[PDB]
DNA sequence: AACTTACTTTAAAGC
DNA sequence: GCTTTAAAAAGTAAGTT
């Protein structure tokens, strides 16, 4: 079963283009779970997709649960339960698995057509949003999408709400919502066109 | 002691199991409930929706029922009495009065202030927070066994308690943890 | 966009 | 575990207008 496990990890890592250290952390977590029952009968497909999620979190390599859910052929149901299970079942703490919205800026910026200037302004907006307590409860993707959108404008490398919404995997309405709040509450002076 | 002077709870739903003490012929009970759904293949009971006490009733051949949607115990008492009379109208006889047991109560409320759930998730022990999936902190209260959903606005949802005093105790226990910071 | 509707999270008899 | 029910919270999603 451990043979089929590592084989699915290759599908996951190939589809997600996961780097060696993340893939290796996923496998190591899995064997760490093997020694710990792996539950009476928690699916061999569920635990590994869980592991890759926790691996990406532990290593700060952003990977929205959506992205891992489809390529693994399944849903947030058993995925979430096995994740949540293997998480505290192991040495995993909310602090170690904690991923900031800024942790997604690089991946999404790479897909949008980079520029360290833009990535920097987005991280500043995101850091500033936290300090001004405007982030609690909001999803990371929605906040990073708006920040990235606002930064592209500020730095003169405009990207449309539609382009940003598609890489972040949120709707344009969500980007519009987060972006309008960030602009007003942080008093950002966004230029025209 | 823990300051509950700003806590406000509101009953949103009460779930009760009931025993009518009579065998029921579901095919014949269907005429009693207008609009009732019954597919014995997928679920063994009739899904009945009352208008007056606006509640849903799941009716089983064993004479047991589950009443949900109730905002009060009186809602449940009246639903049981209406069904009981309808049953009598069709020939059913009961060995004794209905046994009503509240099994679950869902409350919505306010704990007094706002929270930065990111901080809560890192300071409140034994809680869950996954803003990528849901905007609230899931907190499991051991005794009395229940769950409280805490949101940034300070609003909450308490589920699982079987009485009002229990839900108040569950909130008191959560506030004991939140107030250490 | 706004509205509306809707999805995420949290006993019963028997498979 | 599952099937069916109800209810709220706040965020996000989708179909129409």
């Amino acid at each position: 079963n451990l043979a089929f496990a590592l084989s699915e990890l290759d599908r996951i890592t190939a589809q997600l283009k996961l780097p060696r250290h993340v893939e290796e952390e996923a496998a190591r977590l899995y064997r760490e779970a093997v020694r710990k029952g792996l539950i009476r009968g928690r699916s061999i497909e569920s635990v590994m997709a869980a592991c890759v999620y926790a691996a990406c979190r532990l290593l700060k390599v952003p990977r929205t649960l959506d992205e891992i859910a489809d390529i693994a052929r399944v849903d947030k149901k058993e995925i979430g339960r096995s994740y949540r299970f293997i998480a505290r079942n192991l040495n995993l703490t909310p602090k170690k698995l904690f991923v900031k919205p800024t942790d997604y800026v690089n991946k999404f910026a790479d897909e949008l057509g980079l520029s360290e200037k833009v990535r920097r302004r987005a991280i500043e907006i995101l850091d500033e949003a936290y300090k001004r307590g405007l982030t609690s409860g909001k999803s990371p993707a929605g906040l990073v999408a708006a920040a990235l959108y606002i930064a592209s404008l500020l730095e003169g490398e405009k990207r449309t709400q539609r382009e940003v919404a598609e890489v972040a995997r949120v709707t344009e309405v969500t980007v519009r919502n987060r972006y309008k709040e960030l602009v007003e509450k942080l008093k950002i002076k966004v230029p025209i066109a | 002691m823990v300051d509950m002077s700003k806590v406000k709870l509101r009953i949103e739903n009460i779930v009760a199991s009931v025993d009518l003490f009579a065998q029921l012929d579901l095919e014949k009970v269907l005429d009693l409930c207008p609009n009732s759904k019954y597919n014995p293949e997928e679920f063994p009971g009739i899904i009945c929706h009352l208008d007056d006490p606006k509640v849903a009733l799941l009716i089983f051949s064993s004479g047991k029922l589950v009443v949900t949607g109730a905002k009060s115990v009186q809602d449940i008492e009246r639903a049981v009495a209406k069904l009981a009379q309808k049953l009598k109208s069709i020939g059913v006889k009961f060995k004794r009065a209905p046994q009503i047991d509240v099994q679950n109560m869902v409350f919505s409320g306010d704990i007094g202030r706002e929270f930065n759930l990111d901080v809560v998730a890192l300071t409140l022990p034994n809680c869950e927070y996954e803003p990528e999936q849901f905007p609230g902190v899931i907190y499991r209260v051991k005794e009395p066994k229940s769950v409280i959903l805490l949101f940034s606005s300070g609003k909450i949802v308490c589920s699982g308690a079987k009485s009002e005093a229990d839900a108040w105790e569950a909130v008191r226990k959560l506030l004991r943890e939140l107030d250490k910071y």
